[PDB]
């Protein structure tokens, strides 16, 4: 659960750059 | 006192090993009761 | 501003924009049908809202109507006999306004109806110009024949009375009191709105001294509960749960009852909602229905998961508003195990970290911050009243195992545990309260009441406890070696233990003589059964046979004691008959 | 409440990733909107909008995403959420999981347009279930009897005949004769081609299709249609029951293949998987299709559910039969022990239980000895299974004359009462009469659970 | 032995609560000697507002102390009604000395639409251009910051020092 | 005897020891008051405008 | 030395979720800085800056973010880290979790301001604890004796009388001129707060007791700073006023459960059972603040009570406590159902500093040897009791019947003593020598023949 929520926090940041 | 590694198939192996010993008492409680029933009527005889 | 727009919905969660002055955990109304939701994040101008209802057909740009309050109850007249859900929508009014069987997903129907008229009368001390603090009773509404609804001030505000209402009939929308303060004059009606997560302020916590006369004989004697205490019971399929929940509503000294069914079931809640309107209360005059002093919070699991998680806080806030009037409230949460399954879905939707067995990190702290809202306290307000809240929270553990993040965290917070057993229901022992696994930690605070009122009860029950604790170690040897090697001292205490489990503890609830056994009957039915024990303790120190065959009629007089009906039999007769049995035992020995 | 605005068609697809198609420049998109994709080579596909954000709307296509371009495909927004064409002439028709007819028939004429999500029933309007639903199986009607509104699963495993006794209790379900407005909505989720062909050709070849509304959903069907399959089946069962006032039985077979489709779309919305891979909201999602049951106050209709599920590895601590036992009201075990012994149906009644069977049976409902012959057949079954463990370690000689009578009861209980055969329709009266032929081999005063007020009328024959 | 033990346990609690209220009474009387001393420091601070020469040399640095902490392009000075010609020389003295220490440039004005309340003894509150960030540099706020940090010094000097230290 | 003698223990403390502690520090406050207020108001009027050390 | 600049007051909140408020445009934010929120409805809340990044400051509030606006709330940055006003007059008063008085009293007059996080003592100037505290309990003063400067928990469970033996070791706390007791209550009930408050006034001890009680309805982020407040006044009394302090941190499982919710809100890396990865270092910042130093005549002893979940010593609450502290006291559930008042199972109990605090000059010569034999005769007879339940009550060796004669005479006579009896260490060793009289002289292997000749014939 901690490894998957770490990735979904990282994928959100990369989708905040490409806006 | 533990035995082996938790692997989600050791949970269903040990639930069967628990199932063997749960029915190992109830099969041997009545064997020790059949021996006790004859022991309490031989003593009357 | 007052409106926000939706800007995107991704399931139950709406990220509403244009909401700058929005607060955290503040209720809004999303959409054209005004679905209720609460603000759960706040990123600049956008507010991330999770909707209680089902989002379906909510467009981008629908209005989000801000209210400005958290989840809060409306406290006023029209609450006794009403059935709410966990977020206080009137189920008895939704089925009457809409003439259907469904909840129409967009009903902001008011919890207390503003069409009924209530006979208001002031406190007769307050005049125009009196200074008034928070919690002061300024009126009384005669709501029913049983309950006088004392209209109080909110604990927030304060001021000076400049307009009181004349005695007459008003709605819940008519202005009744008007208060000048420093800046602006405030005016407010008979209803007050209090947030359910906020603990009600009070003057001083008092220690709990007075017991709850539940009516049962095992519970009033062996494991006593106090009014202002927290208990717990196992919530299995059938042990005794239907009669402990209904004798405590019929046969208790508590003034109002709140019953919180918290996400129970479809048919197990429709059974409760049709059995409580048909219960009967024996007040000193004629018979009355129990719904003149009882409110219900009914939730099935088809209802929203946040209207199942906040059902406990709705029930304890109705229990605390009727505490501050001066009444002695008793609240039964019907299941707290189904409440913690509503926390796991709320935390599992927010992607919270699981602590233990999936439950969130704040499970043990949210259970403690609810059970510590119960207690006999001295209320706010210059009329100088006192109130109480008793909490009976049932726990349904998985598989009947007492090791669980909810069950093991309940037994560390509650003081009393009435352990109902499945095996005693299969042997028709009613009520099925086990005596070994049960306990009670209010005995040290209950001696000061027992030494001023009964004074021969405290050493009475400790003798009755060591008899039954002796029986369990004697039960393994009666099948091992048998009664042929059993001692003359030990075979008599086994035979009075069978007299204890048949005469004192076992109590049939449908018989008209044992529906409400008062404590004068309870102290009598044990003082003649422990005095029989120690006079049988010196009778073996001087024959076990001749006391069983010659005193067989005296064995019948103790085994027809529970029959000494106290409804139609006077108290002084029962005391008189019980003294006559005491002389028969002292003369036969 | 008609809407008459013309629909918009967008060619503004701006991203495809898995079964999701991301659109852009959408004018006020609804949340659960039904759209209609049009492929560049003319093939039509449907889809639900999954998540909107400003002018961007993310649809997920039902039939799959292969071949979907970003330049030539066109998506058309039907301005409302998914509806159901309901009627009373959907009794005898076979539909697929999305509502289209399968049995070479026409479309339904739609006497109402209802929502698949529905609304929750008012707890103040629901009433307690009283009478009985006759299933025709003696192990179910006799000892684990179901009420009119009871929710009771069938806990089975993979390989056990839970599809063969699902089709049995659909062909021969009735109320009770009692000497009347009965319908059945059968929803199949995640079945094979062989099981779907068996369900189609067993109901139409037995005369039962005058009152059966059959919803197939194969395993080669879209996995989003497994979610709207119990929502279609319970929308029509809320139209037949307490809107047309007929008692409806809903058989939701393979409820373990529904929650494998719920787990699939929970990973399409980029959610973190909860306990054992299943989502965290599965208790709410399972209870939104179980709690559409029970009777209401002012209407004569009723709806009872038998959600059949397969627990994996014979586990009760799995989240599929544990979150079902919390909301449903007693279970029925199909077990591997009696199935290898060649007993049909292989329903062991020792762990099975119906929590509302004390309400279902009675004097005015079936007849007044049902409460005692069910308790006595269950008590004599536990003893006859206990003394059968004594027959191997003690001996056939040393056991008494009482324990030799329980062993002759055991070989007749599991062969005449439970063992029935797939085409023997026993009534509730023929079940109890077999229940007395197995109690008559004992003398009375061993029948201690039966009172003498009912032992005198039914024992001597 | 139950009458004598329950009386002596409550006789000890009766004496212990008497000395408990005695400890809080000397502590509450000690708090009143700090309250009126703080009240006397507030009345003597208003006499510095009375004369004009000592107050404007205070208010010269009092506006510059708020200007040095915000460091904004555009700041807004908010004062009382009576002191508005007195802060106008305090602001204009502070513009050419802000730009010596720092190296940016200011757009300082004085808020005329909303003045400080008249219960304020004196001082100045200075905002930023967006009116979000605020520096409360009044004489009521300087007495709160200084006299709460100096409570070790106004206890050892004004009452007796402790006999047990380090 | 325990109830009557407990009242004699009250006035030996509630007006003897307590009341001498208030005037014992009322005198020590009055001796050192004007030295403190000259030190206190010296710090309110000695405004030293600085910038942050991180400029 | 002292802050003189005015305080910046921001209305620039830009994000709030959970207990964390995120401000923007903060000018030089400071780590671990205290802010003062004022809500739009007028109530005040405190906070602590937990992470800065450029011009942002992630402050968590101590009372929860329920009602915090994004436009109307105002946040004032106090330019310093959390210091508390400490004084000698904080002795005889009760306080809540944050800082405030409860007993209708005034604020503290602040002899000085101490940082609540402290600073660790130099291990070269930290001296070993030597003087044994005679606490009047035979299971402690016999076999698990504490020193003056020792950290030693009471490993308890739910429902066991760990509050009662906490108030029992407060009265009888003396050497083999009283202890200035500092009491910290975190996550306790109402009755548990009244049980400790009315006991410290019963024995007349409330002239030197500073209660820091934080109830169960108090906020769960104020439970973090509750042991830090009660140990920064205990360092003021012991390391500056030269006083011998007894610190009791009751319900330490309510501290670390309140530590799990804060770290799970920050999404920190979890250790075992959800507790954060820094649980060892966060527990040791309040456990290692004990002992005595070379330049001072004061000392600070910690007795932190904790209830282990499910009677398990391998939970992360009592497991990580045994690695920091110097031995534990283990009360038992099996010895509580038999109505022994101190249910102290001595087998998983330990005192790591008892070897230096007993002996010839300390108590007497026979102390180190009778405690090794009372421990081994107890451990063998529990192995015999686990053997007779499988084998039988009659198929034992005749030497194995003395080990059943020992345990039934051990648990009722040695450790069971009653709630107001304070046995001295010379009373205990003459009771402990009686139980070894039922064994032969050459079955006591741990005691040599020299001190057997002086003590065993009696």
């Amino acid at each position: 659960f901690y490894r998957l929520k770490k990735i979904q926090e990282k994928k959100k940041i990369l989708k905040e750059k490409s806006d | 006192r533990i035995e082996i590694f938790p692997s989600r198939m050791a949970q269903t192996i040990m639930k069967a090993r628990l199932k063997g010993a749960q029915t190992g008492r109830n099969l041997l409680k009545k064997k020790s009761d059949a021996l006790t029933l004859r022991f309490r009527q031989i003593l009357k005889k | 501003s007052t409106f926000g727009y939706v800007h995107g919905v991704s399931g139950p969660v709406v990220t509403a924009c244009d909401m700058a002055g929005a607060a955290m955990y503040e209720l809004v109304r999303v959409g054209h049908s005004e679905l209720v939701g609460e603000i759960i994040r706040l990123e600049g101008d956008m507010a991330t809202i999770q909707v209680y209802e089902e989002t379906s057909g909510v467009s981008v740009g629908d209005p989000v109507l801000r209210t400005g309050k958290p989840l809060s109850v409306e406290l006023g007249p029209g609450i006794m006999g009403a059935i709410f859900d966990g977020i206080q929508r009137p189920l008895s009014d939704i089925s009457s306004q809409t003439q259907s069987i469904y909840i129409p997903r967009g009903v902001n129907v008011s919890a207390l109806s503003r069409d009924v008229k209530w006979d208001f009368t002031p406190c007769k001390n307050l005049r125009v110009g009196s200074h008034i603090t928070g919690g002061d009773i300024y009126g009384i509404v005669n709501e029913n024949s049983l309950i006088k609804h004392k209209i109080m001030l909110p604990p927030r505000n304060r001021g000076t009375v400049t307009y009181i209402a004349p005695p007459g009939n008003y709605d819940t929308s008519d202005v009744v009191l008007e208060l000048e303060f420093e800046g602006i004059k405030e005016k407010f009606s008979m209803v007050q709105v209090w947030p359910v997560r906020q603990v009600r302020p009070v003057t001083e916590k008092l220690p709990a001294n007075h017991p709850l006369l539940t009516g049962q004989r095992v519970l009033d004697a062996l494991f006593p509960c106090v009014q202002g205490g927290t208990t717990a019971i196992p919530g299995a399929f059938g042990c005794g749960k239907t009669v402990i929940s209904q004798s405590l509503s019929k046969y208790s000294n508590s003034d109002v009852i709140i019953y919180v069914g918290c996400g129970e079931r479809g048919n197990e809640m429709s059974e409760v909602l049709r059995d409580f309107p048909e219960l009967t209360m024996e007040v000193d005059g004629k018979v009355e229905s129990i719904m003149k002093r009882t409110a219900l919070v009914a939730n099935t699991s088809n209802m929203p998961v946040a209207a199942r998680e906040a059902s406990i806080y709705t029930g304890i806030t109705l229990s605390e508003y009727f505490r501050d009037m001066g009444y002695h409230v008793s609240m039964m949460a019907d299941s707290t195990s189904r409440w913690a399954e509503a926390l796991r879905e709320i935390s599992g939707r927010l992607a919270e970290m699981p602590a233990d067995s999936g439950y969130p990190a704040y499970l043990g702290a949210r259970l403690a911050s609810f059970y510590e809202r119960a207690g006999r306290v001295k209320c706010l307000g210059n009329p100088e009243r006192e109130g109480s809240v008793s909490i009976v929270g049932a726990v349904s553990p998985p598989g009947g195992d007492f090791s669980d993040p909810v069950t093991s965290a309940t037994l560390g917070i509650v003081q009393v545990f009435w352990g109902l057993d499945k095996k005693l229901a299969q042997r028709k022992h009613f009520p099925s309260v086990n005596w070994l696994i049960s306990y009670s930690k209010y005995m040290r605070a209950l001696d000061e009441y027992y030494d001023k009122h009964f004074t021969e009860f405290v050493p009475l029950r400790t003798k009755a406890k060591e008899i039954l604790q002796e029986e369990e170690d004697l039960a393994e040897i009666v099948q091992l070696v048998g009664k042929a090697s059993l001692a003359e001292t030990d075979k008599i205490t086994l035979e009075v233990a069978k007299l204890i489990k048949d005469d004192f503890l076992q109590q049939n609830g449908y018989t008209p003589y044992d529906r409400f056994c008062p404590f004068y009957k309870t102290v009598g039915m044990l003082s003649n059964m422990i005095a029989f024990y120690d006079m049988a303790r010196r009778a073996v120190e001087t024959t076990w046979s001749i006391i069983r065959e010659h005193m067989g009629e005296i064995l019948y007089k103790l085994s027809s004691m529970k029959f000494k009906d106290p409804v139609k039999d006077g108290e002084a007769k029962i005391k008189a008959d019980y003294a006559q049995l005491l002389e028969d035992m002292q003369n036969a020995f | 409440n008609y809407l008459s605005q013309p629909r918009l068609t967008y060619k503004t697809v701006s991203g495809v990733n898995g079964p999701l198609v991301i659109l852009d420049h959408v004018k006020f998109p609804r949340y659960a909107e039904i759209v209609h994709l049009t492929l560049p080579d003319g093939t039509k596909r449907s889809g639900q909008v999954l998540e909107v954000s400003g002018s961007k709307a993310v649809v997920q296509v039902f039939e799959g995403t292969s071949g979907i371009d970003a330049k030539k495909t066109s998506c058309e927004f039907t301005g409302d959420i998914l509806r159901t064409p309901v009627s009373e002439d959907m009794l005898g028709r076979v539909f697929n999981g999305s509502g289209k007819p399968i049995d070479r028939g026409p479309v339904v004429l739609a006497e109402d347009f209802l929502d698949i999500m529905g609304q929750p029933i008012n707890p103040q309007c629901r009433i307690y279930p009283e009478e009985m639903i006759q299933t025709g199986i003696s192990a179910i009607d006799g000892m684990n009897s179901i009420a009119r509104g009871q929710k009771i699963p069938i806990f089975s495993a993979a390989g056990l005949p839970h599809n063969e006794i699902a089709a049995q209790i659909c062909r021969q379900a009735g109320l009770v004769k009692k000497s009347e407005n009965f319908a059945i909505v059968f929803a199949a989720m995640g079945v094979n081609m062989e099981t779907a062909r068996f369900f189609k050709s067993d109901f139409e070849e037995n005369g039962s299709m005058d009152n059966v509304c059959l919803f197939l959903n194969l395993a080669n069907d879209p996995t989003i249609e497994r979610i709207i399959t119990p929502r279609l089946a319970l929308t029509t069962a809320e139209f037949l029951a307490y809107q047309c006032e007929k008692h409806v039985l809903v058989i939701l077979t393979d409820m373990s293949s529904y929650a494998e489709a719920l787990r699939e779309v929970s990973a399409a919305r980029e959610e973190v998987p909860g306990r054992r891979g299943f989502p965290g909201y599965m208790y709410t999602d399972l209870a939104t299709i179980y709690e559409r049951a029970g009777r209401v106050e002012g209407r004569n209709g009723s709806i009872t559910q038998i959600p059949i599920l397969t627990m994996p590895n014979d586990d009760i601590t799995h989240p599929i039969p544990d979150l079902t036992g919390y909301i449903t009201e007693g279970q029925i075990y199909v077990d591997r022990q009696l199935h290898n012994r060649q007993i049909y149906p292989p329903i062991n009644v020792l762990p099975s239980l119906s929590r509302l069977m004390k309400s279902a049976i009675g004097e005015g409902m079936t007849r007044k000895d049902h409460a005692d012959v069910s308790n006595q057949l269950y008590a004599c079954y536990a003893i006859g299974k206990d003394v059968q463990a004594m027959k191997a370690v003690v001996g056939e000689e040393a056991l008494t004359s009482d324990d030799l009578l329980y062993l002759e009861f055991l070989q007749k209980f599991e062969r005449n009462f439970i063992a029935q055969g797939p085409y023997e329709n026993r009534t509730v009266y023929e079940t109890l009469d077999i229940g007395w032929q197995l109690l008559r081999i004992f003398p009375k005063e061993m029948l201690k659970r039966i009172p003498q007020s009912t032992l005198s009328e039914f024992y001597p024959r | 032995e139950k009458k004598e033990k329950q009386i002596e346990q409550q006789k000890k609690i009766q004496m212990s609560n008497l000395m408990n209220q005695a400890r809080l009474k000397v502590l509450r009387a000690r708090d009143d000697l700090i309250t009126d001393l703080l009240n006397e420091a507030k009345q003597r601070l208003s006499k510095v507002v009375k004369d004009t020469t000592r107050y404007q040399v205070l208010l010269d640095g009092l506006v510059l102390q708020g200007l040095y902490q915000l460091l904004e392009p555009r700041m807004i000075v908010r004062c009382r009604k009576q002191d508005f010609p007195l802060v106008k020389a305090a602001v204009q003295k502070a513009i050419p000395v802000y730009k010596v220490a720092t190296k940016r440039d200011v757009d300082v004005q004085i808020d005329q639409e909303a003045y400080l309340p008249e219960e304020i003894a004196g001082g100045v509150e200075i905002y930023n251009g967006d009116r979000k960030i605020k520096v409360s540099n009044t004489l009521e706020s300087r007495l709160d910051l200084i006299a709460q940090q100096m409570m070790p010094e106004v206890r050892g000097a004004l009452f007796g020092a402790n006999a047990n230290r380090k | 005897q325990a109830a009557m003698g407990s009242q004699g223990n009250l006035s030996a403390e509630v007006e003897q020891a307590t009341r001498r502690q208030v005037q014992g520090m009322q005198s020590s406050q009055q001796r050192n008051r004007e030295r403190v207020l000259a030190q206190l108001l010296g710090m309110v009027c000695d405004v030293r405008p600085q910038v942050h050390p991180n400029y």
